């Protein structure tokens, strides 16, 4: 029936953040702390219009903010960040309560040389307002109009006209 | 499918143990030459308590929700009904010998 | 139509014919009723798990616990039949003739 | 040992149902129904299936066949074959082989349906962020939402207990 | 971030699949090339055959049934 | 490497059960005034090995398919029932394993009933029917008590259980529940004081004692143990093994002392003493975390 | 048993049929049918003969397979358009199985083989409660699911139920089989209207329930199960004769009497369509099923059979029975001709 | 059944002769299969061979009814040539009833079969000619 | 009948088990959530027969979302064309292991 | 009295009665409700800015919204 709209690889080519599981998991609090202020624009895009093939621009934007974040943490402190995620790495499913010494070392690293107070609980919660450029559109469900209204049978009632109007039993 | 491999290996090694138990001795030497009612009450008794166990047992997965009052209420109602069934057969001298 | 559903419904029909036709006993008939119960359980379970029908996932467990106590009732009835006789044949039930 | 492992376990499932619905002696029927319940548990755990399938496996295999074989062994004897039983097994095996024939050698099989017989990985989710299950919070309802249903369920089971003792000579 | 990666990856699978479908059905009658069978032109989530078709065994086993019997 | 894992599980089950038999025979011997056995070889090891051999060369005689199918189920339970037991890294990370324990105990009840049917219409099969009834009267108690002792643990995953046992043991928040459960382990192992009750006797005997070792390992994991330190799990393995060994010696040691019940006294005692007390302890364990504000982290 | 236990079990029969009445969901309807089965078993086998044992066996097997076929139809309905709402279905096959399952549930002529056999070897209270509530329960479900039914099924079951409930009984002298055949005939009449205007079906259900209560109450006036016992009821009391006379003739369907009112109004709202062959067939068979009524009347109400002494001994003793509510239901169920415009009470 | 009764009414009346008899034999064989299925599933005729004999006899009698009915239908339509009367099929149903009485070897019973089957055939042709809706409208 | 103590007491004791798209406990969706929302918002004040007449498109859309029938039909057709052209030998397929 | 007759029954009804009644006395059920409500599973959604709320803090670091501090203070 109707043809589809698939935007090709012209816009579908941004270099991925090709780091692994444990490093990305152990860097998560600072990743949500300093950056991920404009990714809620992306998430608001995604929930106001549930049609990916729309929010590609802010997907590119959160990709490049993640890349710049890792560049900024790579040039500065720490190299023992690598020590920290390889400490947390081999512990099966990663209990964050395993590796604590190097968590403190990385804390003092980031706070002295760059800042970034670690987000406490419950700061990665607490539903948040943000602005966009576009107004929120009507019917993202590509919905037709209403089929029909019901004509409301209302108004006050007369008494029984000539009784039951059966074979007899009048009045 | 890893557990299917374990089940297959255990089943095959156990069948080889049974065939070692049977077809090993090559020295083929010399071939030579009412029920009761109170048995049945225990099984159905187990059966109905097992069914109410099936009703009870998803309790700890449910422990993270908001409606705590209704949870505690219907949980105590379920264990209370189970104990009421037990006390009913206990006082109506059912499972006795 | 998710072709496992095809032979599940086929084996349901064969279980139903096993419930219907039987020539010697009644416990085998009740056992084929239990197999039909298993068929209904499996079909509903696969559907609710496919559809991500997460809210009313009560259906297979409640279906089987209820039809379980149905089977328990059937066991008590067959015990009463076998206790007022020596066996549990389809025969020696022809009394109360029509 | 292929893609159709769910389909093969479905075939063995139909084999077990035909194995006790060919009307054997009832303890052989209980054996075949134990086989059927195990492979149906295999099918539902292939759909995952982690909780409910192995759950009611306890009630079905762990609670029913034991009591059936119990009553079957104690009540009647059939103590030491007939052409009707093996003939029913012949007809069931032939209809099974006919279904295998028309599935694998053709496009579709229609009794009164439209079955597309191919690789049944469809339908399946595209790896969403579930993080519990479906079955976990699924059956972890009945307590914050199930007011009426478990009340009438337990009430029906209590009435089942008093019915059973009455029939088996209340009081 | 993972959500954006998933979106780029599923659009990549759909684009590859429609190009290879345009090749693989080049001389068949009927067969409009981009048939959304659903009348309502919206975003619909694919069903892992729309994503993981034409792969022959390995990656469809690791993807469709990987979590279901991993370990 | 996974089949190598399977072989390293199920090759020491033979040595484990055989050396369990020599251990229990020597232990009963020193419970009495007996050095039995010590004459036959160095401290009696070749005596159980060669005695197992002699039991395999007995040449017995004889329904045949049923007689095949019962001990094969018993011993494949005895093999396939050490899978999720989390000696630190378990074989399969099952999301739920305790319900699998219950299901395969019910499969052991299947095994006993099939053997009783294969016994060919005997007063022994009536007694085996009674043994099936007493064995099936216990999975209520075991499942409900197991439900309560996992209720303080959130999930069925049993790795959460090895997390829970780090601070204190779980024997302290539930000791009488644990006592009733240990009596139910004595009950499920079908040994003294809970009795009574052909071939292949080695395979059936093997099934019973592997079931014993399973119940003792599961007891040791469920209630106590040590801490799972990663990158040296063998410390936890050693401490777990020592505690499980002491518990199994205590298990045979309690078997060494008391006469066995009457059947109707066993039923009377079971229902009218464990079953209301289970329900009362379990409803108290339900209302406990809401009155301590400590519900476990069901992830 | 105990009276408290019977209070609880009859309370659960009430609760099961109310849950069938009340829910918008399917699972609760199936649970209501099952609880109805589970609680209606111990009302049968209230005595201790193997007659009631085999009757309970037959009832359990047919009742159970009907419930299982119903659950099959519901799961097919969710194989198609998926919701648990009690409305129009979305399959000819699922509606086909559902009407067949409810036909085994209440009793149509392809499925009527268990009804006389279960109603013979039981006490009268069990038969009364099974007839009233087991014909009351599925008609609610049929009333709710009516706009999705192919008319061939309801029409064939209705025609065949009326004609087999007519043709059976002419050889039969046991009164319970007579009343069960009458139940089959009136359920066919209750079924044949449902695709046209269901108000008539529920009205015929009310009328038939009140008539059946009066009938079995006058069979509980003393311990009678055959016709010759009814001749002894003639010679022991005169009022029971004329009351059995009028209730039998209201089951016959004669115009100055109340049992004609469900027939004629059904004929009316049938024939406001172009259905003429169906009313004339149904009404000729409604002429047919009056003959066993009339031979019971001719036996023990207007002829005078010779009786046996010790009725002389029975003359000294009062009728110290209990009646649940006999005279109210009787004269309401017989003199209800000029209240035909109480049709519209049912909305 | 439905498709072959629609085949029978698709054959005009009208003269497309002995295809009418083919369709009527098919209808009679279907009805004989119905009643033979009831008579073998509600009797246990002891044994299976006697059951096959009873089924073949019932299907043969019903196919004989349909065959001779369609034959004298065609004979009336070709000799007297009044296409739209109930009278020819009254004669036809009487012929079918008398041949049923011949195959059961009863004479007055065959005359009763003549009377009733002729009246039913007259009803079928007459209501189909005027147009009377079978089973339902089902509208209101 | 259809009694409405359900509405007279006004308790949602049954209105949660009923359809999809209600309040699931952890707020997760079903597979065809928006399709049910559109079909129900098509069929709210609608007299159950013009529901068949005038909500046809979205009801067929919901049915083919639930079962996914024609999509599997088209998939089977494409796979059989793949089989006949690999029997032909033209372009031993670079769909697998390439773009 | 019945303390010698069926003592396990007496202890069972005692612990049962306290398990029923004992939730009426607690300073901790409100703590249970706060814990079991304030644990996030799904994504904390964003929303449109221009409702002009003196709430809903635009920064996750910003404590202007309702949060928890009794957690780390036990």
């Amino acid at each position: 029936p109707g043809i589809v709209e698939l935007p090709s690889l012209e816009d579908l080519k941004v270099q991925e953040v090709k780091v692994s599981s444990s490093v990305l998991k152990a860097a998560a609090h600072h990743y949500g702390a300093q950056c991920d202020k404009p990714n809620k624009e992306f998430m608001l895009c995604r929930w106001e219009e549930k049609d990916p093939r729309r929010c590609l621009e802010e997907g590119k934007l959160v990709n490049q903010c993640a890349l710049e974040f890792f560049r900024q943490i790579k040039r500065h402190c720490a190299e023992p960040f690598t020590e920290y995620w390889t400490c947390i790495d081999y512990s099966g499913l990663q209990l964050f309560r395993r590796c604590r010494k190097e968590q403190a070392q990385f804390d003092k690293c980031v706070l002295d040389k760059l800042g970034w107070v670690r987000p406490d609980l419950g700061e990665l919660s607490k539903v948040t307002k943000v602005k966009t450029d576009r107004p929120l559109p009507e019917n993202p469900y590509h919905s037709r109009a209403r089929p029909e209204p019901n004509p409301e049978v209302e108004g006050d009632l007369k008494p029984a006209r000539h009784g039951s109007r059966l074979f007899f039993w009048t009045m | 499918m890893n557990l299917m491999i374990t089940l297959l290996t255990n089943f095959t090694l156990a069948t080889l143990l049974v065939t070692i138990a049977f077809w090993l001795p090559q020295l083929n030497v010399y071939s030579e030459k009412p029920f009761s009612m109170k048995f049945f009450l225990v099984a159905i008794t187990f059966l109905l308590f097992d069914l109410e166990i099936a009703l009870l047992l998803p309790l700890p997965w449910a422990s993270q929700t908001t409606n705590l009052n209704t949870m505690l209420t219907m949980a105590l109602l379920l264990i209370f009904l189970l104990a009421v069934s037990l006390a009913y057969e206990w006082t109506q001298k059912g499972l006795e010998w | 139509m998710s072709l496992v559903y095809m032979n599940i419904m086929m084996a349901f029909t064969v279980s139903l014919t096993g419930l219907l036709m039987y020539r010697s006993h009644l416990m085998s008939s009740l056992l084929c009723l239990e197999g039909m119960m298993l068929s209904l359980f499996i079909l509903a379970t696969l559907m609710i798990l496919n559809s991500h029908f997460t809210l009313a996932s009560m259906m297979p467990i409640i279906l089987l616990v209820f039809a379980a106590c149905e089977a328990a009732l059937g066991l008590s009835l067959l015990v009463m039949v076998s206790n007022t006789y020596g066996t549990d044949y389809v025969q020696n039930l022809n009394l109360l003739q029509c | 040992m292929m893609t159709y492992i769910v389909f093969i376990l479905s075939i063995i499932f139909v084999m077990g149902f035909v194995g006790f619905s060919s009307k054997p002696s009832p303890i052989y029927g209980g054996l075949g129904l134990i086989v059927s319940g195990g492979v149906g548990c295999g099918i539902v755990l292939n759909f995952g299936g982690s909780f409910l399938g192995l759950m009611v496996f306890l009630i079905y295999l762990g609670g029913m066949m034991v009591v059936f074989g119990y009553t079957t062994a104690m009540a009647t004897e059939q103590y030491p074959s007939n052409k009707v039983v093996l003939g029913t097994f012949i007809t069931g095996l032939l209809m099974e082989f006919l279904m295998v024939y028309y599935v694998l050698k053709d496009k579709e099989v229609e009794i009164v349906f439209k079955f597309n017989g191919m690789g049944d990985w469809v339908i399946y989710d595209t790896g969403d962020s579930g993080f519990f299950s479906e079955e976990a919070m699924g059956i972890a309802a009945l307590y914050s939402y199930g007011t009426w249903l478990v009340i009438v369920t337990g009430w029906s089971l209590l009435i089942g207990v008093v019915v059973i003792m009455e029939i088996t000579r209340g009081n | 971030l993972l959500q954006a990666e998933k979106d780029r990856r599923v659009l990549q699978m759909l684009r590859e699949n429609l190009e290879e479908e345009a090749t693989i059905m080049k001389d068949v009658p009927g067969w409009k090339v981009g048939e959304s069978v659903f009348h309502t032109t919206r975003w619909v989530t694919p069903m892992m055959g729309e994503l993981y078709g034409l792969r022959t065994g390995e990656e469809i086993l690791s993807s469709t049934y990987g979590f279901i019997w991993y370990t | 490497m996974f089949m190598i894992n399977v072989l390293t599980l199920i090759i020491p089950i033979l040595l484990a059960v055989a050396f369990l038999t020599l251990v229990e025979r020597k232990v009963l011997g020193y419970m009495q005034f007996r050095k039995g056995p010590n004459v036959v070889g160095p401290y009696g090891l070749l005596q159980p090995i060669a005695d197992a051999i002699k039991l395999f060369i007995k040449e017995p005689l004889r329904s045949i398919s049923m007689f095949i199918l019962a001990p094969i189920l018993a011993l494949t339970l005895a093999l396939t029932m050490w899978i999720p037991l989390p000696m630190p890294y378990p074989l399969i990370n099952m999301n739920l394993g305790v319900l699998f324990m219950l299901a395969m105990s019910s499969l052991a009840v299947y095994s006993i009933l099939w053997s009783g049917w294969a016994s060919n219409s005997k007063y022994a099969l009536i007694g085996a029917l009674r043994a099936v009834a007493q064995t099936i009267s216990y999975e209520v108690t075991l499942a409900i008590i197991l439900l309560s002792v996992l209720l303080m643990n959130g999930s069925f995953t049993l790795s959460t259980l090895i997390i829970t046992q780090e601070q204190v043991w779980l024997i302290f928040p539930a000791w009488p529940l644990a006592m009733m459960w240990f009596i139910s382990t004595l009950a499920e192992t079908n040994r003294a004081p809970f009795d009574l009750t052909a071939g292949p006797f080695a395979l059936f005997f093997m099934a019973e004692y592997a079931n014993i070792i399973m119940m003792n390992i599961f007891t040791t994991t469920l209630f106590l143990g040590a801490f799972h330190n990663p990158y040296m799990p063998e410390l936890y393995t050693i401490n777990f093994t020592i505690k499980s060994l002491l518990l199994s010696i205590t298990f045979l040691w309690i078997r060494a002392s008391y006469p066995r019940f009457r059947y109707d006294q066993l039923m009377h005692l079971l229902w009218k003493n464990f079953l209301p007390l289970t329900l009362a302890l379990c409803m108290w364990h339900v209302s406990l975390p809401i009155l301590l504000s400590s519900i476990p982290p069901q992830t | 048993m105990n009276p408290i236990i019977l209070i609880i079990i009859l309370m659960t029969v009430m609760l099961g049929t109310i849950i069938v009445m009340i829910s918008t969901h399917w699972l609760l309807i199936w649970i209501g049918f099952e609880m109805n089965m589970l609680a209606i078993i111990p009302i049968m086998m209230k005595k201790h003969n193997p007659r009631a044992t085999e009757a309970s066996t037959k009832y359990f097997l047919t009742q159970s397979t009907a419930s299982m076929l119903l659950m099959m139809a519901i799961i097919i309905n969710l194989m198609f358009s998926g919701q648990w709402t009690v409305m129009k279905l979305f399959n000819p096959m699922a509606s086909m199985l559902m009407t067949m399952a409810l036909a085994m549930k209440l009793g149509m002529a392809p499925f009527h083989f268990w009804v006389p056999e279960v109603t013979q070897g039981i006490p009268l209270s069990s038969g009364l409660i099974l007839l009233t509530w087991q014909k009351l329960a599925p008609m609610s479900v049929l009333y709710q699911i009516l706009p999705s039914i192919n008319l061939d099924l309801i029409l064939t079951l209705s025609i065949l139920s009326i004609t087999i409930g007519g043709w059976g009984g002419l050889n039969q002298t046991q009164l319970r089989k007579i009343m069960a055949y009458s139940s089959i005939a009136h359920m066919g009449w209750m079924t044949a209207v449902l695709l046209y205007n269901p108000t008539m079906t529920l009205l015929n259900l009310i009328i038939y329930i009140i008539m059946t209560s009066t009938m079995f109450t006058l069979f509980m006036a003393n311990s009678t199960t055959t016709t010759l016992s009814l001749s002894h009821t003639w010679n022991k009391a005169p009022i029971m004769t004329i009351l059995v006379l009028i209730t039998l003739l209201s089951m016959g369907g004669l115009p100055p009497l109340s049992g004609f009112m469900p027939k004629w109004m059904i004929i009316q709202e049938m024939t406001k369509n172009d259905s003429i062959i169906l009313p004339t067939l149904m009404a000729i068979t409604a002429l047919l099923n009056l003959y066993f009524y009339m031979r019971l009347t001719y036996s023990t109400a207007l002829t005078m059979f010779p009786s046996t002494n010790n009725m002389k001994m029975k003359w000294q003793f009062p009728t110290t029975k209990r009646m649940t509510l006999l005279p109210t239901m009787t004269v309401l169920s017989t003199m209800l001709l000029p209240l035909t415009p109480i049709l519209s009470i049912l909305e | 059944a439905k498709t072959l009764l629609h085949q029978y009414w698709d054959i005009p009346e009208g003269t497309e002769c002995h295809r009418k008899t083919y369709a009527a034999t098919s209808i009679g064989g279907a009805s004989g299969l119905v009643v033979s299925a009831y008579s073998v599933a509600l009797k246990t005729p002891t044994s299976f061979l006697e059951g096959v004999a009873r089924t073949g006899r019932y299907t043969f009698t019903a196919a004989a009814i349909g065959a001779i009915f369609g034959l004298t239908s065609c004979i009336s339509a070709q000799v007297r040539e009044k296409p739209d009367d109930p009278l020819n099929y009254l004669i036809g149903g009487c012929a079918g009833g008398l041949t049923l009485g011949a195959r059961t070897r009863s004479y007055g019973i065959g005359a009763a079969a003549c009377a009733y089957m002729g009246l039913t055939a007259a009803l079928v042709k007459m209501g189909q000619l005027e147009g009377w809706k079978v089973f339902a409208e089902p509208k209101v | 009948p259809f009694f409405d103590v359900q509405k007279k007491l006004g308790v949602d004791l049954d209105h949660w088990m009923t359809i999809q798209s209600a309040e699931q406990p952890h707020r997760i969706p079903a597979r065809c959530h928006a399709f049910e929302k559109e079909w129900i918002e098509c069929a709210h004040g609608i007299g159950s027969i013009r529901a068949e007449k005038e909500c046809k498109i979205e009801f067929e859309d919901f049915r083919e979302c639930l079962l996914r029938q024609k999509t599997m039909k088209r998939l089977n057709a494409i796979k059989r064309q793949r089989d006949k052209l690999i029997k032909e030998g033209k372009y031993t397929p670079p769909p697998h292991h390439s773009g | 009295n019945v303390w010698a007759k069926e003592p396990v029954l007496v202890a069972s009804f005692a612990i049962a009665g306290l398990a029923v009644i004992l939730p009426t006395l607690s300073p901790y059920t409100k703590y249970s409700l706060m814990i079991n409500r304030a644990t996030p599973y799904n994504y904390p959604v964003p929303l449109r800015d221009d409702g002009n709320m003196p709430d809903v803090p635009s920064h996750p670091q910003d404590p202007q919204g309702p949060s928890l501090e009794w957690l780390k203070r036990l």
